């Protein structure tokens, strides 16, 4: 499918969205460290195999959200700044999103 | 070909000097700074200015 | 006698002005004007507590790598500018906030900061930036802390909003010290020798004040030798 980028990233929490705005793209000004995401975005995956020791926790925790995988643009480690530019290129024909 | 959306994020980071990095002057004298010494510990002369 | 010292006492300070003053203490017997003057130099260089400016809030700016309209500094360079302001706050305050607003050509000083009465400001002439258009405008918040040493911002502890601009803080008030040992007159002996310090600092912290302090540091971690047992 079409990698999308939007701030709905599986397995993070709220205090690693703070910085993102609404298209999933972090503030200008915002002060970020080492690991932060700076753009969300999500990419179609095919099925994986599950191992039945983990079909088994599957079936205990029956939480199973594995639809799209998490390739976000993250701070490299041992890098701390202030985002200080955000330019979107955008192809033509394909939908401008708010940001 | 295939791209969709590009963004571009732009970092800006303040670096201040520590030990190992490089100082040279203009004669060939080049170095590694080795320790941050506090005022206290350097030398300074008769009026006091280290 | 030979077992008994003369204790040394400030008998004078003096102004030369706002940032430079020399304060004298005698009677010293032989040696102890070195040692006494080395040991307040290395107390007074590195432990004086101070106030400095910490945070910054001006209206209309994200990040500190920007631009004002009407303002020929950058915003770094404005920080760098706050970084030397020299401010005095009223003891039992470790935080204040004062705030700096000004429209029309002209430097924007630090007379023009408007603070609570328990805020002094030394060096009203000290400017700290420039307004170039008659429509310009500027208006800041600015955050004042009581701190001892060099506290830098990526050293602080980690929600902080855009906007807020952390300025690294230099607290100690003092920038140059020296000491001179010359001699003495008193009574009839000449043994005795006179200790003057020269102190050049932001005009925040007393003379005899900084004297007590660097004293009472001194007498505080010596009371662990006087007390000398297996901890």
């Amino acid at each position: 499918g079409a990698e999308e980028i939007t701030a709905d990233i599986p397995n993070v929490g709220e205090a690693a969205l703070s910085k993102l705005d609404e298209s999933g793209i972090v503030y200008i000004g915002a002060e970020v460290k080492g690991g932060d995401i700076l753009v969300g975005k999500v990419t179609p995956k095919g099925e994986t195999q599950l191992t039945p020791e983990e079909k088994l926790l599957r079936a205990i925790f029956g939480e199973k959200a594995s639809d799209v995988k998490d390739t976000s643009l993250r701070v490299p480690n041992s890098v701390a700044g202030t985002v200080i530019d955000v330019q979107v290129f955008t192809r033509d024909g394909v939908e401008k999103d708010k940001r | 070909p295939g791209v969709l959306k590009i963004v571009k994020v732009y970092l800006a980071v303040k670096r201040r000097i520590q030990p190992g990095d490089k100082m040279a002057g203009r004669h060939g004298n080049k170095g590694v700074i080795s320790k941050i010494n506090p005022v206290e510990d350097m030398p300074y002369d008769e009026n006091g200015q280290p | 006698s030979v077992t008994e010292f003369l204790k040394p006492r400030l008998v004078d300070i003096e102004q030369i002005s706002t940032t430079h003053a020399k304060v004298t203490l005698e009677p010293l017997e032989r040696g102890f004007g070195h040692t006494l003057g080395n040991a307040l130099r290395r107390i007074l260089l590195s432990s004086m507590p101070g106030c400095a400016v910490t945070e910054v809030e001006i209206e209309g700016v994200l990040h500190e790598y920007s631009t004002k309209e009407g303002v020929q500094e950058d915003i770094l360079e404005i920080l760098l500018n706050l970084k030397g302001l020299a401010v005095r706050v009223a003891e039992g305050k470790d935080e204040v906030f004062i705030t700096l607003n000004k429209s029309g050509s002209g430097p924007v000083v630090a007379g023009d900061i408007t603070h609570d009465g328990d805020v002094e400001i030394v060096n009203p002439e000290h400017v700290i930036c420039h307004l170039t258009s008659d429509n310009a405008a500027i208006a800041m918040r600015i955050k004042v802390e009581r701190g001892r040493g060099y506290v830098p911002a990526s050293a602080r502890i980690h929600e902080r909003p855009i906007g807020r601009l952390l300025v690294d803080a230099t607290f100690s008030p003092v920038d140059k010290i020296a000491y001179s040992v010359e001699a003495a007159r008193v009574e009839q002996r000449t043994d005795l020798d006179k200790l003057v310090i020269d102190m050049e600092t932001n005009g925040t912290l007393e003379p005899e004040e900084a004297i007590r302090r660097a004293a009472t540091i001194l007498a505080e971690q010596l009371d662990a030798f006087v007390d000398l047992r297996d901890v």
